[PDB]
């Protein structure tokens, strides 16, 4: 229980203190800590995390801003480009 | 400063009505493999004021009752009478210290029927009305073993005044002695408080074709009375040790206590079917009230053969 | 995980905690620091109304001892 | 071969009437009820954070229409209306006529979406891989009259997503 | 005094929140079962108004008689639903 | 006095709209009057304007929970007038996805059937499981409902690499989730006093009254289409029946638990003996040829041109062809008049029949016995209404 | 006043478009995708979309499946008795045009021929991710609505 306390204390640190942990709560009310597989073009961030389970191993947060419109708080999964789509999905393996 | 401790006991009821609806949906999110309300706000912990917001400024139905009088009388009684019902509570000292406590809070919920048939006669309908007698009808009838199991306690408490189970239970729970009086109490407030197996009205509602702020009000009534029961029941079942001298460790046991007790009813919704309604009156009038009045003779004789009568102060 | 229900829970908690302490912090303000006097029956209304005279300030939480006598 | 799923006769011994008895009064086949919501409510949720997690899907999956190309440019569709002929819907209205340069292409190329069935036999009967599903689920729109493409729309849908569309068939073409 | 204070307050409130939620003869087919439901709780809620003095009336000296008289009503009780019972006053069907 | 059942639960369900017209004396249903219709498309005379294959797809939308089955019988029925056979690997693939479906399908029919009683939390932990036979549907079609994978002469694709072990994987964990089901409403009090003696049918009413499936064998008659008249490979695998001793809601309840486990016994044994080779009818002018020869050979690009128009012409004649679909027996009176085109396409639903015999088998049972009963059947109206 | 007005709208925009309560017509094919929406992998009731609620407490129709001549009728009744606001959301080919049965005798082709449609919803069925995309595009749908600025300005 003491080790469950610790790896929550370790999110906060592994998003860059408490303001960007915030920040990821309130975007994508998740603070998981993944490995970032990679950036597109547009700012959106994708992370991996092969111990969760399947559908949750993978994820994007999305770019606060895209095409001259503030996604800060409207996301939506149309903003994936077709590259990053197909990783996501899980149609491929490889990003 | 009695108005002020009027405030503190009426907002903090309708704030922890409007935050177990959140409770309800996340407790019952996750014994269903999923999660409930965690959007809005972190964890959900706006979902409440988002419901509220958004059914107060939602247009009403414009029903056209067939007695304007009654129809606003109907809501204001349930929501009055389930406010009225917290003041004699010891938590551990209550609001108004009642002589005859007990008496006051079995009067006063013998009332909440009137706001069940004061609804259906301004319903203007004829399914509406037949729905507002089979709710009354199942209302009162597990209101004779609440009265009947609630005197076979007191029995053993020697009073009508509800801070005297605190000190009934210092030694022990009233659980131990009368378990079996504690379960069919226990399922008697689900049936009598209209939640599921039991819950008919919410049933029955969703089969027969025919039959927002004024729901809002319905419903924060109903959900204060459900937490009501659990404290009743956590105080007259698992009595808290009272500290003079440290007031606030009783209301945090007794707090706990409340929260697990309502939280059964939220983990026995998400485990039954429902009964049919014959079956929940073949439950009262053919299974409880045979047993209850069996252990009612039961508890007026065993302190008498045992030489445990408790005193009256 | 089930532990993101405590949030809500600790709220209702809160919640239900607040009545409680605030009747019995106002009753200790109320009545000198000391437990607010239950009189249920005659007698104990009758020497509820004696303290109140004997006080001399017509409070009968105004306790008074053998500096009376 | 059959089995019998209710056909117990219960032992009539004190000790098994005692069982039963206290069952009833116990309730004891309800609290192990309980007991299985409960292990629930410790386990962990099936829930994914969509926008943010996605469900996963296959090379196969059938969504929203394309109309692709040669690596040149030039448009893959021939104009043959072999995918108007199969539409199990009639989704597809097709015109053509020969292009300035003689070639045998579309001047109309029609799919009413609220027609379609998705059901992806138009891509199985054209012979030159013009006309796909695509991977994309998401273009619900606030209007009906966005959902009905012309050959301009389809012909961005293939511009827009054929770096996915082209790694989709990669991986499933040697199964067609 | 406190009561009566208590008790407005409760109610005022109440209809101060339904006032902003607002604005800002024949016989019913409904059967005879249903209201013999409703008669027999009333007959047993008045046998339950009689038990209800039971928990001061243990301090009685004449226990022998306290104790046969609080015996004596609650089997009426049992024989009045005993009764109901096999006159078929139970049934739904 | 006169009543009528909404036309669903105020939860979400998927099973159609239904006008049930109530009389009533007291508590109890003295005549049900069902009013179908409600979701009546005219399937049968639109198959009439759509070649053999292109009629393919009305058939998911029929029992829209067992979609390969009713596939299935379609294409059993086409195979059947054009006098040729499907492979063998693809009469494995067609089994073994009969028995995915009747998971899907007995899941939707238990769940639903204690969510409309009120226990509502196994539906939850049980379409997670079938979320997760969606994602074979939709491995082997692209479809996660609407596959239109079987098809006359085989199936449409061959499954791709690594499904058959993702599949192993469900089925080694899908007992317990039976178990888990069963927990909750085998020896529940509340499920039995709902279900026990309810709807009781007898076995001469039920087969004069058309019934079929779970609607026979719960008042014991035994009796399954795949052991008595075998389709595809059901002869090579092993199962047993389960019988039903009184008749009523509970016993075929326990019937189609233990169906749901026998096709777990069935699934296991396609898995360990799936045979190599093709997937549909090597025989061109039926089945389409791959893509590669269509692009290579002229013979094979002409009957691919004319597979995907004219399509294949069927001998004529009329064929009824029935399948234990998880419904109860699915059949089809189809006619040919030799053309690419049906005929005629009479579609039998074994809902229709059951949904007639709801006012005999409600006679003097209360208002919310018709809720298990129409939960019993397992009723669907797209097969109802067609 | 025009501050407050722009700030209000968007409080009430928050509360209604974060507790969306939908009644869902389960009509046919597509209220099975519309259950695997509330099923523990999307978990409608997460995002604020409760799993029953009834006509007469409901803000968002969901028209799941096929609308024939027959129940053309009682849909529209129920619409009319859902009190405002009311959205509709229209899912999968046959309540968005007809769809497979388009030229069928006794099919509506469109549920827009009846009730006026906020969000179409494509496919046959929807993925239960598509319909859940579909419902969250109604939410920025509401979050662009301007009822006070606009009464303001009369
Ligand atoms: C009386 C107390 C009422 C408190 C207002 C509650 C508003 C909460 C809120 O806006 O959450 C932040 C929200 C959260 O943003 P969101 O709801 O748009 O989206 C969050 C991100 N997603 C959806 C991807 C999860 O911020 C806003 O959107 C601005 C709304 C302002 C409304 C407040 C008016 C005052
Ligand atoms: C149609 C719409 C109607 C809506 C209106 C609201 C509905 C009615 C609300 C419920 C009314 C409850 C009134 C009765 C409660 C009285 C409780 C009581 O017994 O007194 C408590 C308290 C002193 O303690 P006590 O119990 O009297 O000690 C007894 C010693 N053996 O205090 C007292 O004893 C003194 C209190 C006496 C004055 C009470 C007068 C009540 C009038 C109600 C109208
Ligand atoms: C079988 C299914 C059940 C379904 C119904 C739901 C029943 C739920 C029961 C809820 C009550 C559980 C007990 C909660 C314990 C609370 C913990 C606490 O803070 O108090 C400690 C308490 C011991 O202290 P105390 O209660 O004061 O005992 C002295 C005697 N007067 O207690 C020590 O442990
Ligand atoms: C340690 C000392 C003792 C040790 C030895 C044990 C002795 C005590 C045990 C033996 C006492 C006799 C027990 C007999 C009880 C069963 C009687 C019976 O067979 O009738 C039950 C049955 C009820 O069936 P039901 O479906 O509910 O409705 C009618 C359709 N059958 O058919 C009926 O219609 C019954 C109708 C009569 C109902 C009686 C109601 C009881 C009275 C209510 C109060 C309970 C008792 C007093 C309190
Ligand atoms: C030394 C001499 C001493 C003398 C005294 C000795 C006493 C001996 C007697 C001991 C046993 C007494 C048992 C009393 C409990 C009540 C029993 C009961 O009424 O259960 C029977 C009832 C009927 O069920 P059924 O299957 O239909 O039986 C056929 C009836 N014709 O079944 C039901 O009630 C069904 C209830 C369904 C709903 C239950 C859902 C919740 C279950 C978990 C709740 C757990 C309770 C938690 C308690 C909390 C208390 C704070
Ligand atoms: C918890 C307290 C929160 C208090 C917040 C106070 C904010 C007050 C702003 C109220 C804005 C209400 O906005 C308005 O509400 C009513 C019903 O509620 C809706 O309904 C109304 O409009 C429609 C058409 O527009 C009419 O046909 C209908 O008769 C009418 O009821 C409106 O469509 C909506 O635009
Ligand atoms: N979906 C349901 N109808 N049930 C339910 N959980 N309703 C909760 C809705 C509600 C009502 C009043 C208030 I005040 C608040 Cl805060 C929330
Ligand atoms: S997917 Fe099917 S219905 Fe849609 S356009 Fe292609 S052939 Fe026609
Ligand atoms: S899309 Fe393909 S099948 Fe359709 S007309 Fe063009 S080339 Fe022919
Ligand atoms: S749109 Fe497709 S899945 Fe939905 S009801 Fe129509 S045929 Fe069925």
């Amino acid at each position: 229980l003491l080790q469950v306390l610790k790896r929550g204390l370790q999110q906060v640190s592994g998003h860059g203190g408490l303001r960007g942990y915030l920040r990821v709560l309130f975007r994508a009310n998740d603070v998981r800590v993944g490995t970032l597989v990679g950036e597109d073009k547009y700012g959106n961030k994708y992370y991996e995390d092969n111990k969760q389970f399947f559908g949750r191993h993978r994820w994007v947060i999305y770019t606060t801003e895209m095409n001259g419109k503030n996604t800060f708080w409207d996301v939506d999964g149309s903003m994936v480009p077709p590259e990053w789509h197909r990783w996501l999905h899980c149609m491929t393996d490889d990003p | 400063m009695f108005m002020i401790n009027i405030l503190m006991l009426i907002i903090p009821i309708l704030l922890a009505v409007a935050f177990l609806t959140l409770v309800e949906r996340k407790v019952l999110g996750y014994m269903q493999l999923r999660k409930g309300p965690n959007v809005v706000g972190p964890y959900g912990l706006l979902q409440p004021i988002a419901d509220a917001i958004k059914l107060f400024i939602k247009e009403p139905l414009r029903p056209a009752t067939s007695s304007a009088s009654m129809f606003i009388l109907a809501p204001i009684m349930a929501l009055g009478l389930a406010l009225t019902m917290w003041i004699p509570l010891p938590m551990p000292y209550p609001l108004i210290n009642m002589n005859l406590g007990v008496l006051f809070m079995l009067a006063m919920s013998s009332l909440a029927v009137y706001s069940i048939l004061w609804s259906g006669w301004a319903s203007n309908s004829k399914y509406a009305l037949i729905g507002a007698l089979r709710a009354v009808a199942q209302t009162i009838s597990y209101e004779v073993t609440l009265a009947i199991i609630l005197l076979s306690v007191l029995l053993m408490s020697g009073s009508f005044t509800l801070s005297t189970l605190i000190t009934t239970q210092e030694q022990m729970w009233l659980i131990l002695p009368a378990w079996p009086l504690a379960m069919m109490w226990f399922i008697s407030t689900l049936a009598e408080t209209n939640r599921a197996p039991f819950d008919l009205t919410e049933g029955e509602s969703e089969l027969v074709s025919g039959f927002a702020g004024p729901f809002a009000l319905f419903f924060m009534a109903e959900y204060a009375n459900i937490i009501m029961m659990n404290i009743f029941t956590a105080i007259l079942f698992l009595g808290t040790s009272h500290n003079p001298h440290m007031p606030e460790l009783y209301t945090i046991n007794f707090t706990i206590k409340s929260l697990l007790l309502t939280m059964s009813f939220l983990w026995i919704r998400a485990s039954y079917p429902r009964f049919r309604y014959d079956q929940l009156m073949h439950l009262l009038w053919k299974n409880f009230l045979p047993l209850t009045l069996a252990l009612c003779m039961w508890h007026v004789s065993l302190p008498i053969l045992t030489s445990g009568i408790p005193p009256q102060t | 995980m089930w532990f993101e229900v405590l949030p809500g829970i600790a709220v209702m908690g809160v919640c239900l905690f607040i009545p409680g302490m605030a009747t019995a912090r106002i009753h200790r303000f109320s009545n000198g620091g000391k437990e607010k006097r239950v009189a249920h029956y005659p007698y104990q209304w009758y020497l509820m109304e004696r303290d109140r005279r004997v006080s001399g300030v017509n409070r009968s939480y105004v306790s008074k001892g053998l500096e009376n006598i | 071969t059959y089995k019998y799923v209710n056909l117990r006769e219960p032992s009539m011994d004190m000790k098994s009437v005692t069982d039963r008895a206290a069952q009833t009064l116990l309730w004891t086949e309800l609290i192990r009820g309980l007991g299985m919501t409960l292990s629930y409510l410790f386990r962990e949720p099936a829930t994914i954070n969509y926008p943010f997690e996605k469900g996963p899907l296959s090379p196969r999956f059938r969504g929203e229409h394309a109309l692709r190309r040669y690596p040149s440019g030039e448009e893959r569709c021939i104009a043959c209306k072999l995918c108007e002929a199969v539409c199990p819907a009639q989704a597809i209205t097709i015109e053509a006529e020969p292009r300035a340069d003689g070639s045998r292409r579309t001047t109309r190329y029609d799919i009413d979406m609220t027609k379609c069935i998705y059901c992806g036999f138009c891509q199985e009967a054209c012979p030159v891989d013009a006309i796909v599903e695509g991977p994309n689920f998401e273009f619900s729109t606030e209007t009906h009259e966005e959902l009905l493409y012309n050959k301009e729309k389809l012909l961005n849908n293939g511009d827009k997503w054929e770096a996915e569309i082209a790694a989709n068939i990669q991986a499933d073409y040697l199964y067609r | 005094m406190n009561l009566m204070l208590a008790l407005l307050t409760n109610f005022t409130l109440a209809t101060l929140l339904v006032i902003i939620a607002f604005w800002l003869s024949a016989r019913l087919p409904f059967s005879m079962k249903f209201f013999l439901v409703a008669i027999t709780f009333l007959l047993f809620d008045l046998e339950i108004a009689l038990l209800l003095p039971l928990p001061w009336a243990s301090q009685t000296a004449n226990l022998n008689t306290m104790l046969t008289m609080a015996l004596f009503l609650i089997i009426l009780l049992a024989v009045s639903l005993a009764y109901e019972w096999t006159q078929k006053g139970l049934e739904w069907t | 006095s006169n009543l009528t059942l909404n036309f669903g639960p105020q939860h979400p369900a998927a099973h159609g709209v239904l006008r049930l017209v109530m009389e009533l004396s007291g508590e109890m249903v003295r005549k049900c009057d069902p009013h179908i219709g409600l979701l009546h498309r005219g399937t049968e005379k639109l198959i009439e304007y759509k070649t053999y294959l292109q009629a393919l797809p009305y058939f998911d939308r029929l029992d829209y929970v067992s979609m390969m089955c009713n596939e299935q019988a379609y294409s059993l029925a086409v195979e059947k007038l054009l006098n040729i056979r499907p492979p063998p690997r693809a009469q494995w693939i067609r089994v073994l996805f009969g028995e995915i479906t009747r998971l899907l399908n007995h899941i939707m029919a238990v769940t639903t059937h204690a969510l409309d009683i009120g226990a509502m939390t196994p539906f939850f932990w049980m379409f997670e499981e079938r979320e997760k036979m969606f994602e074979f549907y939709e491995r082997v079609s692209g479809a996660r409902m609407h596959a239109a994978y079987v098809r006359p002469g085989g199936v449409h694709q061959d499954l791709p690499l690594g499904l058959m072990d993702d599949i192993y994987e469900f089925s080694k964990n899908f007992s317990l989730r039976i178990d888990e089901l069963e927990e909750m409403l085998t020896n529940n009090r509340i499920w039995r006093n709902r279900t026990v003696d309810i709807g009781i049918v007898t076995a001469e009413d039920a087969l004069n009254y058309g019934f079929s499936g779970v609607m026979l064998r719960g008042s014991g008659i035994q009796w399954d289409l795949r052991k008595t008249q075998p389709y595809d490979v059901y002869d090579q695998v092993e199962f047993d029946v389960p019988i039903g001793s009184r008749g009523d809601c509970y016993d075929r309840y326990l019937c189609r638990v233990e169906e749901m486990r026998q096709s777990i016994r069935i699934i296991s044994q396609c898995l360990n003996k799936m045979p190599p080779g093709e997937i549909k009818v090597d025989d061109a002018k039926v089945s389409p040829p791959k893509r590669a020869e269509m692009k290579t050979s002229m013979e094979s690009l002409i009957h691919h041109f004319k597979l995907y128009t004219e399509g294949y012409q069927v001998p004529p004649g009329a064929t009824y062809t029935a399948i234990e679909a998880p419904k109860g027996e699915f059949g089809v009176y189809l006619v040919s008049d030799g053309s690419s085109r049906p005929y005629r396409c009479k579609i039998k639903a074994p809902g229709f029949a059951h949904l007639a015999g709801l006012d005999k088998m409600s006679k003097g049972h209360m208002l919310a016995d018709v809720v298990a009963i129409i939960g019993t059947q397992d009723i669907v109206f797209g097969e109802v209404d067609r | 006043g025009e501050y407050v007005v722009a700030k209000l709208d968007d409080l009430i925009n928050w509360a209604r478009r974060s507790s969306l309560w939908p009644m869902t017509f389960g009509l046919a094919c597509c209220a099975v995708e519309m259950m695997h929406m509330a099923a523990p992998r999307y978990d409608m009731d997460r995002f604020g979309v409760v799993f029953r609620a009834s006509p007469r407490q409901s803000d968002v129709m969901i028209v799941a499946g096929t609308l024939t001549n027959k129940m053309a009728p009682a849909l529209r009744k129920v619409y009319d008795q859902m009190p405002e606001p009311r959205y509709v959301v229209s899912m999968g080919s046959c309540a968005n045009g007809g769809g497979y049965y388009h030229y069928s005798y006794s099919v509506v082709r469109g549920c827009d021929r009846i009730v006026p449609v906020d969000i179409y919803v494509p496919g046959c069925p929807p993925t239960a991710e598509a319909l859940l995309y579909g419902i969250l595009q109604l939410q920025k749908k509401i979050k662009r609505e301007k009822r006070l600025r606009i009464w303001y300005r009369r």
